[PDB]
């Protein structure tokens, strides 16, 4: 017997030292190599298989890394930073992974050479600050009133995605959607393209007929077929309350001894429904939309008033209908006011798409919410189109908030790397080497672009690194479609400064995080 | 996949088909981050559980729960996954129409199916035929099942559950002290083959408690005798017990003996009641949702749109 | 590899291997579905795990019933499902064109060409093919003869020839009745009822309605000649109070009074119905039929039968609209203020018992904007097959009406579009011309398989047809009885412009996306 | 076993002492690599893929799964240091383990454990006295930069190290914001009232100090405004929902004509309460309870911002900071129900702010007191959690510096000086207690030794130079300015740490010594061990 007299629990495995460092860095650069080929306009799709029998055909770095599963904590951290980039800016989710992988890769060198991780980290932080300075120095502003300039900004963001074939179409959609979702109340500007720009994918049809509606769309039909399905100036009312007769919250137990009491009580229920419906009709609406049920007697009373009702809508759809038609959701028809009625909708239609009935509240004027109706070949194609449109809309939003632009095609990476190399000559300590290595690590973005284009990395990178030593060449980069150096002022690939700033910050900070890490431990229970 | 929401007059015990354990036991299941990832759940945490005694009292509550057992504790969308809900035996038609209106209209589920909790309990034990004695906290039910479906005509319903059981024990009043009696009910309470030889060293009989209807063994026997004489062998020999109530005393052999006594001296009765997986109904639902006959049984969204409460009631009135 | 170092239990197909996987699966689907194409195709039998039998020639049904676990097959099945949901026809041809695009692209990718260039050629060829399609489309006033030819072209592919000649008249008449001038056709207004007693050629169009249930009171009439129909959604059974009222009495007499009183609420609605009946037909000349979406308890059934009313309960939520459009009344959720104008008229109402179930026919309506197709047949699988066929035919006629244009059939448009693509190829810059060639050879799979299915040599027939189309220019296709070219527009072989456009678009899109797949990966564990 | 017949195992004598020392040493070797500006972080994987990166010794020893009691003791020691001080959780563990090691060496030499314990106690007392008398610096002589230097010293070895140049400012500002004076006019700095939120996204440099409060909550309805300027704030500790009668109250109708009115009150009651609140001018209503949709509509129509399920502690802080009164009920001393405008608080702005696809509430420029929140911004949740822990350490350090105005130098200065002084002082105390005190002194050197080891430098040479400097300081009265010398781990050279800015609160070292000494004494008293087999 003599049970094991341990200090730590069995299954507690502890690694330490340069093995842990090299393992973390290799896991990170593996996560990078997974999506290395998914960068640029000449990328190829990846078909991932979900655990739920689903399929995801994509080029999106965050989609890919989110669909794969890992057990190494470094790979976990890289997937987490990809998620961070996607949530913050909604683009660059694979540029960040590649940059972080390359930074860790170049730090492996200095770590094998007896340098301490904190030295590498201090150098990385210097290099990040100077990247920020250089980006803010080379950026240019944008007149967001120039719809064509904005369409070019959005094209420079979707050119690397599948919808590139209908790029102009998708560009307009994203721009339109964002311009409608811009909302200000009490001095607070808000572009909330997650609650008020909705993407509805209806398989079939053709993608070229997909459109952004001046209103919203839901999958609903009239509650009663005597109700109109087409109304050309609908006054709309929104409710959070059930138009049924529900019980009270207390123990409302009744006690009947007289004969007339049962009938009187049931007629009392009918009268309650009548009184609700009259409190509603007094505002003279044409359409009534509820988040909860609508009793059939209430349907009768509303129809008598020539009102069309839709029974059980979601709270999110109700909020979008509010923003689109200009209404205010209420929960007590007794508290209903003309200011709560929805004027602004230009047409309510309920039409048959395939074998389903869809409710449009379109033709609105000044709708602060929208529905992007996507049509296409299949749920997978349309899910990919939706992700690409998310990229486009998030880019448009980042632009409207921070209108500053930086050059693409890797031009920005080379310009900033050159600036860092030039500043490194004043450095006399030992950190100049990691600092210059981070400068050489920014070069990976054009390298990956050239590799995915199918060109010669050595030659092109040499000519480009040389071009960026001249004076007015901080805009020069590479084409992801032909493998040649161009001026971005001549190509047109311009990303939002906010996107690339967040990219660089996330990359450098992820590198710092994984460098500080040592001494992995495992096993212990939650 | 197929979401399998097992209400089971317990907790939500929701998840996916293929999982051996639910992933969304909401009732009685982060912070300092940024967003609404605790407040939205903090609201539900103190919301009363709608199902009482195996019957839904407040539907708005139940709907809010389901909605929070889809978007928060599963982070999925019901618009693409079929749902398998569970209902208590002899559940009113109105409740069925209500939940089917909720799922198809509110959650816009492509297809759904409502299964009896005893049938899914039998499924989790691996069998498709037998008579299930489900005794929980508020109700007792005998469900004869043949070919995997609860015969809707031989469901005998008597009422002697955990409450009614601990009652006489209390007799032998304050919440805490009747819960001491109930703690003894929760702990060992070995069933007596014969109360004579069990009290010597110190539900089956209504007179004991004070009722005047029938014992649970009489109930099983008559539920078996209101079925086919050929399937009688299977009902008698595949009696499966379920419910923490019936588990606490661990009643197998007293039942077996007096059921053998009641039955003709032909069929050999064997009762399988050792599982206690504490998710039997969920696993039965998962098995069903995994099968393809579940796709066969789907009440589809188109079917719902075309028929309404009639499709939920499966016609045949 | 990269993924397998992080998730060891990961499955990965890279670049060429990934292409190999996808194209192989596509070709597998083609091999199964090649035989479905055309009227000379063969019907497949599909047996579920329960033992249920399906006889089908439909591409979508065949896909969902085949026993397949492939990701590419899943993608293509979903594309076909969308094709079916939106157009009703074109699924087999969809799968065939997808498979052939992938094969013709493998022809050039095996030679080291990059799939990007093939996809560029695919896009160019899609544009030119859509243009040629809009040019060759036949804008025609949709007369009964044109619609009959269309429905024939669909039903002859889906069912036997005599049964197709029956379903043709049934479907065209059905749509031409529920159709309103310049107002999209709501196919929901065509109920589809199946009866399992007679021959399959007895499938008919009832210019009225057929409910799958009847009256549950025996003393109720089984036949009504001049009928007033009351379409209601009002409970006529006992409804308990929402607030848990409960009855309290001190005497058996009071118990009796409360028992008589607790039904007064529903007795009043029954009385309202009975008074309407008496006021609208003061004699026994006419009839009165209540059709309730909700229940009717035995007491109400007795009360209505005694007055000579035929009450059916728990009808379908769609039958409310179908009855108000066929008969011509108003559907009610309350009898508060009901008038004879709320009633519809049916020149005949009767009941038909079939084994253990009952059906109720409502016919001789005046001008019903809703009708029903009674699918009669001796077998469950015959009924299912005829249902699928009539779905296809209804969608075909609806699409020919909506899209007033109609395209010639028998692969004629495919042949002509192939020739046009081959004449257009030089205008394409670079090696994407090869993708264009592939597109053409992909378009050419429709006539080829038709020949393959009629029992002819694909190469000889296709050269004959292309030669005839180049010498004349007449849009010609395959004659499945001689293997010779024939003018499809002259012999009445019509296809749907919407279907061909949807084919081109969706097939091109999915094929492009598959060709650009370079890594298949299962790493979710 | 054998004669005893106890149903368990028994270790006795040098065996169990060696085991205890091995356990303590194991725990100390777990954390030794995370000490000083050159220490490195640790990953911890929780058998399910839940990952935790950290440098905090208390955190590390909390996450571990320890079975040995002599190691559980050191884990509890780190926990206690984290509760009472907030910094020193690693140094205390290392020092306790080294005291155990040397004391067991002495016990092997057959010095009685009582004598070792007496010597350790004496050496602890005299080290505390020597620190308090010779090694303290008053922060008054240094001004505000002393707080910044103490914060930077605490933040060194953390993931906010090099950025300390800026983080310390925030930390200092935050404590100065939450300063409040109590009876006796003594200034109290109740950290844990600074709110710390985490939000991955923008770099660390974009972390935010909010003069006011930040709530991990949002408005209850999308129709409500999301910014209010002259914020009148009502903090309520009750829920605003449809009124339900309590348990001992039943509604029993015997005249149906009353049922309607009863149902109506179930909602009108709540309406009246809300109207009273809105009648005072309240534009912002935070409640610990819930708010039905019916009520949210009243707030929407009034142009107010309602927030539900707020946390009690967040509510207490917003109330204290804005001037509001937490009400559990609208009930006064006059038997009626009203809400006075004096129960309101005020704030110059309340906004719903977007932070990386996740919204929060910002209450800015509260009057009647200043409050402080900090939004940490990193690359992912792991980094953000490590930043929160590092910032908590820094805040606790600044609080200690402000409560007791004494600091000591860092870089092993205190340990070197104590080693010198105690190796000289042992000569007076007994003959065996002398050995115990000398060993206490030598044990104290494990801190600079470990710092140098982690820096990847010559520990022996560096610590010898340190001891030489400190001996020169203690034998030459003209050179006492050498006391302030400690390690410079970026160059491997001693350095005047009082002029370099490496300061630590006196309480840190004092409590480290006291707790380590008691832990070592506790473990050093065990000479037997009876490990019983489990009851089952
Ligand atoms: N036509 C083009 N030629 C060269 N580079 C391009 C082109 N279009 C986009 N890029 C560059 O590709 C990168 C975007 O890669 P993408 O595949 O969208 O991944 P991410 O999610 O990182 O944006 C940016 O650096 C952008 O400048
Ligand atoms: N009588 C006919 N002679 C020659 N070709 C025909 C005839 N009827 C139909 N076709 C052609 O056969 C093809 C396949 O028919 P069908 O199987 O209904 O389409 P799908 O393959 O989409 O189901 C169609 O392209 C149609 O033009
Ligand atoms: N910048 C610095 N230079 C020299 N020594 C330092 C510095 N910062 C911290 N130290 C020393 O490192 C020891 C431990 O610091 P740290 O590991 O950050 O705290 P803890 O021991 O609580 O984890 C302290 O005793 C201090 O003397
Ligand atoms: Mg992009
Ligand atoms: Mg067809
Ligand atoms: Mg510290």
């Amino acid at each position: 017997g003599h049970r094991p007299v341990l200090v730590l629990s069995q299954n507690t495995k502890r690694e330490s030292g340069r093995k842990v460092q090299s393992g973390n860095i290799n896991a990170a650069k593996t996560i990078a190599d997974i999506i290395r080929t998914c960068l640029g306009p000449k990328s190829m799709m990846k078909m991932l298989l979900d655990p739920m029998g689903g399929i995801v055909m994509t080029n999106d770095g965050n989609a890919i890394l989110r669909e794969i599963q890992v057990q190494h904590p470094a790979a976990k951290s890289m997937i987490e930073i990809s998620r961070t980039q996607d949530e913050e800016v909604g683009d660059g989710t694979t540029s960040v992974i590649i940059l972080a992988g390359e930074m860790l890769s170049v730090a492996e060198h200095f770590l094998e050479q007896q340098m301490h991780p904190t030295v590498v980290i201090s150098a990385y932080r210097k290099a990040l600050d100077d990247m920020i300075s250089t980006l803010k120095k080379i950026s240019i502003p944008v007149d967001i009133s120039d719809s064509d300039m904005m369409l070019n900004i959005i094209n420079s963001s979707i050119t690397t995605k599948a919808i590139s074939r209908w790029s102009s179409l998708a560009c307009n959609i994203a721009l339109d959607a964002v311009k409608m979702v811009q909302f200000e109340e009490n001095g607070r500007k808000e572009i909330d393209i997650k609650k008020y720009a909705r993407v509805e994918k209806i398989p079939g049809g053709i993608i070229e007929d997909s459109c952004v509606l001046r209103g919203v769309m839901i999958n609903k039909d009239v509650t009663h077929p005597r109700m109109r399905r087409y109304i050309k100036n609908p006054r709309i009312v929104l409710l959070d309350s059930s138009l049924e007769y529900k019980k009270g919250e207390s123990q409302t137990d009744i006690e009947i001894t007289r004969e007339e009491d049962f009938t009187r009580i049931l007629q009392m229920e009918e009268e309650y429904i009548q009184q609700l419906c009259e409190d509603i009709i007094q505002l003279k609406p044409d359409v009534v939309i509820t988040e909860k049920g609508i009793s059939d007697l209430a349907q009768h009373y509303l129809m008598r008033a020539n009102i069309t009702a839709i029974r059980r809508v979601r709270k999110t759809d109700n909020n979008r209908i509010a923003r689109a038609c200009g209404a205010r959701i209420v929960s007590r028809p007794e508290e209903l006011r003309e200011d709560d009625v929805g004027t602004g909708a230009g047409l309510l239609e309920i039409k048959k798409i395939g074998d389903e009935y869809f409710t449009f509240i379109t033709d609105c004027k000044d709708p602060k919410a929208c529905t992007i109706l996507l049509r296409g070949a299949s749920k997978e194609i349309l899910s990919e189109v939706e992700r690409n449109l998310q990229d486009a809309m998030q880019v448009c939003r980042n632009v409207l908030l921070d209108p500053q632009l930086v050059p693409g095609g890797g031009a920005s990476e080379m310009a900033v790397a050159h600036a860092l190399t030039e500043k490194s000559k004043a450095m006399t300590g030992v950190e100049q080497w990691p600092y210059r290595a981070v400068a050489q690590a920014l070069e990976v973005i054009p390298r990956t672009l050239i590799q995915n284009c199918g060109a010669s990395t050595i030659r092109l990178l040499t000519s480009l690194r040389a071009k960026h030593t001249q004076e007015n060449c901080e805009t020069w980069g590479v084409n992801g479609e032909t493998g040649t150096l161009v001026d971005m002022k001549e190509l047109g690939i311009w990303e939002p400064l906010a996107v690339k700033l967040q990219t660089y910050k996330t990359a450098v900070e992820t590198a710092v995080l994984l460098l500080r890490i040592d001494d992995i431990v495992s096993g212990h229970k939650k | 996949a197929a979401l399998v929401i097992d209400n089971g007059s317990g907790m939500c015990k929701a998840g996916f088909a293929g999982d051996d354990a639910p992933r969304a036991v909401f009732p009685s299941i982060k912070d300092s981050y940024v967003g609404d990832e605790a407040q939205s759940k903090r609201g539900i945490l103190t919301l009363k559980y709608p199902i009482e005694h195996g019957i839904v009292t407040n539907w708005d509550d139940m709907e809010k729960i389901w909605h929070h057992t889809f978007y928060n504790e599963l982070r999925v969308a019901p618009e693409e996954h079929p749902v398998l809900l569970t209902e208590a035996p002899l559940n009113p038609k109105a409740n069925r129409e209500k939940m089917t209106q909720i799922m198809f209209e509110t959650f816009n589920t492509p297809a759904m199916y409502v299964a009896i909790q005893a049938v899914l309990s039998l499924y989790a034990s691996g069998r498709t035929t037998g008579i299930v004695m489900d005794s929980g906290d508020g109700v007792t039910h005998t469900v004869p099942i043949y070919e995997g479906y609860a015969l809707p005509h031989a469901i005998l319903r008597l009422d002697l559950a955990g409450r009614d059981l601990t009652d006489y024990l209390m007799k032998i009043t304050t919440t805490a002290e009747r819960e001491i009696v109930r703690d003894i009910k929760e702990k060992l309470c070995y069933v007596a083959l014969d109360f004579e030889q069990e009290m010597a060293t110190a539900l089956f009989q209504p007179s004991f408690l004070g009722m005047e209807s029938c014992g649970i063994h009489e109930t099983t026997f008559n539920s078996i005798m209101k079925c086919d004489v050929d399937i009688r062998k299977d009902l008698y020999a595949n009696t499966v017990l379920s419910g923490g109530t019936t588990m606490y005393p661990g009643i197998a052999d007293r039942m077996q003996k007096e059921i053998t006594a009641l039955a003709p001296s032909t069929m050999k009765i064997k009762i399988i009641a050792p599982p206690e997986r504490k998710y039997s109904v969920w696993i039965g639902g998962s098995i069903l949702a995994s099968l393809s006959t579940f796709q066969q049984m789907w009440i589809s969204k188109q079917e719902y749109d075309e028929s309404g409460p009639s499709i939920v009631h499966r016609k045949c009135f | 590899a990269a993924v397998k170092t992080l998730n060891p239990k990961a499955e990965v197909a890279r670049a060429q291997a990934a292409l190999a996987v996808n194209i192989s699966a596509a070709r597998g689907l083609q091999d199964v579905l090649r035989t479905n194409l055309g009227p000379k195709g063969t019907m497949k039998m599909l047996v579920s795990g329960a033992g249920d039998i399906k006889l089908t020639k439909d591409g979508n049904v065949l896909l969902h019933e085949m026993q397949i676990q492939h990701p590419t097959a899943s993608l293509i099945a979903k594309v076909a499902t969308a094709q079916d949901d939106i157009t009703g026809d074109g699924t087999t041809s969809n799968v065939l064109i997808i498979g052939e695009l992938l094969k013709q692209a493998d022809l050039y990718i095996s030679e080291g060409l990059h799939p990007r260039i093939i996809t560029e050629g695919f896009e160019a060829a899609k544009e030119k093919a859509l243009q040629f399609l809009e040019e060759v489309k036949v804008s025609r006033e949709m007369d009964r003869e044109t619609l009959i030819d269309v429905a024939r072209t669909s039903l002859r592919t889906k069912v036997h020839a005599e049964l197709a000649d029956v379903l043709t008249e049934a479907v065209v008449d059905s749509i031409l009745a529920i159709k309103k001038q310049d107002e999209p056709i709501d196919l929901f207004m065509i109920e589809i009822m199946e009866m399992k007693h007679k021959s399959e050629t007895d499938t008919s169009l009832i210019r009225g309605l057929v409910l799958d249930h009847g009256a549950r009171h025996p003393d109720m009439k089984k036949r009504v000649e001049d009928a007033y129909i009351l379409t209601c959604n009002v409970s006529l059974e006992y409804e308990k109070t929402e607030v848990n009222s409960g009855f309290f009495y001190k005497s058996a007499e009071e118990r009796e009074k409360l028992v008589k009183a607790e039904r007064k609420f529903i007795e009043d609605r029954v009385k309202k119905i009975i008074e309407l009946k008496r006021k609208v037909c003061g004699d026994s000349d006419k009839g009165f039929v209540v059709i309730n979406q909700k229940g009717i308890d035995p007491f109400s059934l007795d009360a209505l039968s005694k007055e000579g009313i035929v009450a059916l309960r728990r009808a379908k939520r769609r039958n409310m609209e179908r009855l108000t459009l066929a008969c011509g009344g108003v559907a009610l959720n309350s009898f508060d203020d009901l008038s004879p104008d709320c009633l519809g008229h049916a020149g005949l109402v009767y009941e038909y018992t079939l084994g253990e179930e009952k059906f109720t026919f409502i016919e001789k309506c005046n001008n019903p904007r809703s009708v029903t197709l009674l699918i009669k047949g001796p077998n469950k699988h015959t009924l299912t097959q005829i249902k699928d066929a009539v779905r296809d035919g209804l969608r075909a006629v609806k699409n020919a009406i909506d899209d007033g244009c109609v395209v010639p059939g028998a692969g004629a448009v495919e042949v002509a579009m192939a020739e046009a693509l081959i004449k257009h190829k030089p205008s394409v810059k670079g090696r994407a011309q090869l993708g264009v060639q592939a597109f053409a050879d992909a378009l050419l799979i429709i006539p080829k398989v038709l020949a393959q299915n009629s029992g002819f040599d694909l190469q000889e027939t296709l050269v004959k047809i292309q030669a005839e189309h180049s010498e004349s220019g007449q849009l010609v296709g395959v004659d499945l009885n001689t293997g010779e070219p024939m003018v499809a527009a002259e012999v009445g072989v019509w296809d749907n412009y919407c279907v061909k456009k949807q084919l081109l678009h969706s097939c091109t899109v999915i094929a492009t996306n598959i060709l650009l797949v370079d890594e298949i990966m299962r790493a979710g564990m | 076993e054998g004669p005893l017949s106890v149903f368990g195992d028994r270790s006795t004598g040098e065996t169990i002492r060696s085991q205890n020392v091995m356990a303590a040493a194991s725990i100390a070797n777990i954390v030794k690599s995370s000490l000083g500006p050159v220490g490195l972080d640790k990953m911890l994987v929780d058998d399910i893929g839940d990952v935790t990166i950290t440098n905090d010794g208390a955190t590390i020893l909390k996450l571990l799964e320890v079975e040995h009691p002599a190691a559980k003791v050191l884990c509890e020691l780190a926990d206690l240091q984290d509760k009472e001080v907030g910094d020193g959780t690693t140094s205390v563990v290392i020092i306790a383990a080294e005291l155990l090691k040397n004391a067991d060496e002495l016990v092997k030499q057959k010095i009685h454990p009582t004598s070792v314990i007496s010597g350790y106690r004496l050496a602890c007392k005299e080290a505390v006295r020597y620190i308090n008398e010779n090694l303290i610096v008053n922060t008054d002589e240094l001004g505000r930069d002393c707080l910044i230097n103490a914060a930077k010293t605490s933040m060194s070895s953390k993931i906010i190290g090099i950025n300390g140049d800026f983080f310390a400012n925030m930390v200092v500002d935050a404590v100065l914001a939450i300063k409040y004076t109590d009876i006796r006019g003594q200034p109290r700095y109740p950290v844990n009232s600074v709110n710390i939120l985490k939000a991955h996204g923008r770099s660390q440099m974009e972390s935010m100090l909010i003069s006011g409060y930040a709530l991990n909550c949002v408005v209850g309805s999308q129709g409500m405004p999301k910014r209010i300027v002259n914020a009148k704030i009502a903090c309520l500790d009750f829920s605003l929902q449809k009124t339900k009668m309590k348990l001992g109250v039943q509604v029993v109708i015997t005249d149906p004509e009353k049922l309607d009115q009863i149902r109506q009150r179930e909602s009108d009651i709540t309406k009246e309460r809300i109207q009273k609140i809105l009648a005072t001018g309240a534009n912002v209503i935070l409640t610990t309870g819930g708010i039905d949709d019916m009520c949210l509509k009243y707030f929407v129509e009034a142009g107010a911002m309602a927030v539900r399920r707020v946390l009690k502690r967040d509510l207490k802080r917003i109330a204290k900071a804005s001037g509001a009164t937490i009400l559990s009920t609208l009930a006064n001393l006059e038997g009626e129900e009203t809400f006075e405008a004096a129960m309101l608080g005020q704030a110059e702005e309340v906004v719903q702010e977007r932070i990386c696809d996740d919204e929060l509430i910002l209450i800015k420029n509260t009057k009647a007191r200043t409050s402080a929140s900090i939004i940490l911004r990193g690359a992912n949740d792991f980094m953000c959690d490590e930043m929160e822990r590092s910032l908590h350490d820094a805040l606790c350090v600044v609080k200690r510096v402000l409560e007791s105005k004494s600091v000591v130098p860092g870089g092993g200065a205190v340990e070197a000086a104590l080693s010198i002084y105690l190796e000289n002082y042992a000569t007076s105390m007994g003959s065996r207690e002398q050995l115990a005190i000398a060993e206490f002194a030598r044990s104290l050197l494990v801190i600079p030794n470990t710092l140098a080891v982690n820096a990847a430098q010559d520990s022996t040479d560096l610590v010898a130079k340190l001891r030489a400097f400190h001996n020169e300081a203690q034998v030459n009265p003209e050179r006492k300015n050498l006391k302030w010398i400690g390690l410079d781990l970026s160059n491997g050279k001693p350095r005047d740490n009082k002029q370099a800015g490496v300061f630590e609160p006196t309480i840190v070292k004092v409590k480290s010594l006291k707790f380590a000494t008691e832990a070592a004494i506790t473990i050093l008293r065990i000479d037997d061990l009876i490990k019983l087999h489990p009851e089952s």
